[PDB]
């Protein structure tokens, strides 16, 4: 701000830059979708393991 | 404002004192007044005309001093006083000079006010002794994979970029600037290289080209480019490296370590020519000055490596040298070859075949090598000088029916050469010239089809760095790679390969 | 930045032409007749100290 000599627009963008600080909101949205995902996964996995771990044996 | 400025200006001139020694011009032509008088004048001494053009006194012949003229003919004009500056050719030298792009005589021509400065030191002075200087032995790494590894430049010892007329040669040089922008920025005093390009009779242009793509890589600020552009009069040309090892030497003995690339030495040349044979001085070989081989002599050797006794400076050159259609048996470049320690030669061939740096592995020889070269990067490259010359061999058998012996050297062989190209005007930290070396030495890469190597190169970086960043921060501060280092780095390119 | 700057180039130029207008007025007056009078003793004054 001091190398200008035309400073009257630096306290403009300065307090315009602060004021819009949050230039974006936050975003989370895996835990509507990842517990979804998680649930077809998990039963699928603990098939398979259940499935071939008496196969094993077997 | 700057009305302030000027009143502080007006104020900041004051009236003179009666000035020793006057001359009258004799006779003033072809930019080579001659003038009667002047009946104390040092040798070589900066004589200012009553036009305000300034001249240096070249010839002190026994009834006349014969002044050349650093500005245009028409300014001094048939007797007409000329006065006597006193203090043999200086330049301003100092920390200050520091990002401002100044001519040869020092004055600012960068527009950004008073070039601050620490001392004026003469532009003539001797190089160091045999005593002063103590042996290379700190690397300098340009950045560039390919003299990193084939042609390693090590600090204070001068080694030329002799290559054909526009071959981009320039930017080769410019490529080492840039690197030295990572070891810089820092606060490690034993590692800022702070560089200084001299442009010799380049044009306007290309030397505002040169002053935008260092901004723009935001690298002024450890550049000076002391820059006497082909407009500028032909002494002022002449002066140009001696001035410009004059700004280096504030660097080498208040010991910094710096580099000064002189580019083109082949213009320096010339201008020398245009001097002696308007002064009438004896021709020489080729219609060159006659101690050519002393005035090129003179510049390159002030380049040294101070001993610790001397504050283990440094002031690294690297002179630039155009070979007129690539006759290397030319006297202009032959003297130099021969003046300077180490070449690298830049093959219009190679630049065409899309090497680009086009550096000729064969023809560059470095005489201090071993001496640099990072101790790291020096283990796992040493296979890659020896690989790299089975392949130029071998490479005329490209044209059958061939050994499997000599079908495995084709295969590494090709993959390294295209493995060595550097995209133009980005440099390459040595933490990962390390890497991506040894992946190719390991042969790892030979498996690798010729088109996807550029693209595994890319991806090799990115996994390093996603994979193991402690691998590369070790890599990068320890130095030297131990042989569990080597382990590590084995299993890495093991797994990159594989994906 | 980059136009305050200019601005105060284009600032230096244009009092430069102006300061040359000056000139041009100060050498006509017979201050130059009365200058001289005033570099004659200081020549005096200048060439004794020595």
């Amino acid at each position: 701000r001091s190398v200008l000599k035309n400073t009257s627009v630096i306290d403009k963008i300065e307090s315009y830059v602060k004021q819009y600080k949050p230039v974006k909101i936050d975003a989370s949205k895996q835990l509507q979708v990842i517990e979804s995902f998680e649930k077809h996964a998990m039963t699928n996995a603990k098939e398979t393991e259940s499935l071939v771990s008496k196969e094993l044996k077997d | 404002e700057v009305s302030s400025i000027l009143e502080e200006r007006i104020k900041g001139v004051s009236d003179e004192a009666n000035l020793n020694e006057t001359g009258r011009v004799l006779a003033v032509g072809d930019g080579i007044a001659r003038v009667f008088g002047l009946n104390n004048i040092q040798a070589e001494e900066l004589v200012e005309f009553s036009s305000g053009v300034k001249g240096m006194a070249l010839n002190l012949e026994p009834g006349q001093v014969g002044i050349v003229l650093f500005g245009s003919d028409r300014l001094v004009k048939e007797g007409e006083l000329v006065k006597r500056t006193g203090n043999i050719v200086d330049v301003p030298v100092g920390p200050g000079l520091l990002g401002r792009v100044v001519d040869a005589l020092g004055n600012p021509i960068d527009g950004k006010g008073p070039i601050d400065a620490a001392g004026r030191s003469r532009a003539q002075v001797k190089a160091p002794g045999i005593l002063p200087r103590r042996s290379v032995h700190e690397p300098v790494q340009t950045g560039l994979k390919a003299v990193d590894a084939l042609v390693p430049i090590g600090r204070g010892q001068r080694e030329l970029i002799i290559g054909d007329r526009q071959t981009g040669k320039t930017a080769v040089a410019l490529d080492t600037i840039l690197n030295q922008k990572r070891w810089n920025n820092g606060s490690d005093e034993s590692k800022k290289l702070y560089c200084v390009y001299v442009a010799v009779g380049q044009k306007r242009s290309t030397v505002a080209q040169l002053v935008q793509t260092l901004e723009q890589h935001d690298a002024m600020k450890y550049s000076i480019i002391v820059a006497a552009t082909a407009s500028e009069a032909a002494p002022l040309q002449y002066l140009a490296p001696f001035t410009a090892a004059s700004i280096g030497e504030w660097f080498r003995d208040n010991g910094k370590h710096a580099l000064i690339v002189y580019d083109d030495l082949s213009k320096q040349a010339v201008a020398y020519r245009q001097l002696s044979l308007l002064l009438r001085r004896p021709p020489g070989r080729e219609a060159y000055p006659g101690d050519v081989f002393y005035l090129h002599s003179r510049l390159l050797e002030r380049a040294a490596k101070l001993s610790e006794k001397e504050g283990s400076g440094s002031l690294t050159a690297l002179p630039v040298i155009e070979t007129q259609g690539g006759d290397v048996s030319a006297y202009i470049p032959t003297n130099v070859i021969s003046i300077t320690d180490g070449q690298i030669f830049l093959e219009a061939e190679l630049f065409y075949k899309g090497i680009r740096p086009a550096i000729n592995v064969g023809l560059s020889v470095s005489r201090v090598g071993s001496a640099a070269q990072v101790k790291a990067l020096k283990q796992v490259a040493g296979s890659l000088k020896l690989f790299l010359a089975q392949y130029r061999e071998v490479a005329a058998f490209a044209q059958s029916d061939l050994d499997a012996s000599t079908k495995q050297t084709l295969v590494r062989g090709e993959r390294l050469t295209q493995l060595l190209k550097q995209n133009q005007y980005s440099p390459l930290a040595t933490e990962e010239q390390v890497p991506l070396i040894y992946a190719g030495v390991n042969g790892h890469l030979d498996g690798i089809e010729l088109s996807r190597i550029g693209e595994f190169e890319s991806s090799f970086l990115s996994y390093l760095k996603s994979n193991h960043n402690e691998l590369l921060t070790e890599i990068r501060e320890k130095g030297e790679l131990s042989k569990e280092l080597l382990a590590s780095l084995k299993s890495a390119t093991e797994s990159f390969v594989a994906t | 930045v980059r136009y305050e700057a200019s601005l105060r180039q284009l600032e230096q130029r244009q009092l430069a032409k102006s300061v040359i207008s000056r000139v041009q007025s100060e050498l006509g007056n017979p201050k130059f007749q009365e200058k001289v009078l005033q570099q004659s003793i200081s020549e005096i004054e200048q060439l004794l100290s020595k």
